[PDB]
């Protein structure tokens, strides 16, 4: 299992093209703003492929 | 005046960009800074030597990755001065546009005391520096 390579995938909005963004919070899902490292209805911005 | 900050956290959230120029040379690079409260820069005044010297870079704290970095060739110039008016201007133009943060140059000798100089003059680019960030806010870098 090669899970060196990580993809984002939750973003508040598209970022500019040429715009690299190495944000690593824990993006917020629901209503409910989200707190510490996990959470209800929180996911990580990052996810390894297969 | 020697250096201004770019960015849009400036507290290690995000990345930055940090323009600099000291009494040695120009540095441009590209970390995630922890910019503190007042950033600046110290000089020595009179340390015996009839001459100053800078003693302070007190501008970050700790970078943990930097994507870009440059450091100019090095220099002398003087850190002394006292007139009762301005003598020299200054003109900057900084754009953001899709990654390129474009910076324009021109420098002309003026006469005045606390007033901007009534004119026109051209503004001609100096380089392109490739940040690709996301800038919203800025800061300048005054000396002590
Ligand atoms: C002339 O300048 C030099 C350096 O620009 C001075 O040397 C420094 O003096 C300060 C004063 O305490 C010390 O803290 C530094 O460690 C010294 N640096 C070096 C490399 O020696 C020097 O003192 C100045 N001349 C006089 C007469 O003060
Ligand atoms: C850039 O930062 C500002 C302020 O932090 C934010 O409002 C904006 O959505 C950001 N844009 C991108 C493309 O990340
Ligand atoms: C600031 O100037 C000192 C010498 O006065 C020099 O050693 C240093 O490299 C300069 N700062 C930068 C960021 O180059
Ligand atoms: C930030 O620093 C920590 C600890 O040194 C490190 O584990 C982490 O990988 C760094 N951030 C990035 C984006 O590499």
């Amino acid at each position: 299992g090669n899970y060196n390579y990580l993809y984002r995938l939750f973003r508040k909005s598209n970022l500019k093209p040429f715009e690299r963004d190495i944000s690593t919070e824990i993006y917020q899902a629901g209503s409910t703003p989200c707190n510490g490292v996990e959470g209800f209805n929180c996911y990580f911005p990052l996810q390894s492929y297969g | 005046i020697r250096g201004w900050i770019f960015g849009t956290t400036l507290d290690s959230k995000t990345q930055s960009l940090l323009i600099v120029n000291n009494a040695t040379n120009v540095v441009i690079k590209v970390c995630e800074f922890q910019f503190c409260n007042d950033p600046f820069l110290g000089v020595y005044y009179h340390k015996n030597n009839k001459s100053w010297m800078e003693s302070e870079f007190r501008v970050y704290s700790s970078a943990n990755n930097c994507t870009f970095e440059y450091v100019s060739q090095p220099f002398l110039m003087d850190l002394e001065g006292k007139q009762g008016n301005f003598k020299n201007l200054r003109e900057f133009v900084f754009k953001n546009i899709d990654g390129y943060f474009k910076i324009y140059s021109k420098h002309t000798p003026i006469n005045l005391v606390r007033d901007l100089p009534q004119g026109f003059s051209a503004l001609e680019p100096l380089v392109d520096l490739p940040i690709g960030i996301n800038i919203t806010r800025f800061q300048t870098l005054l000396a002590l």
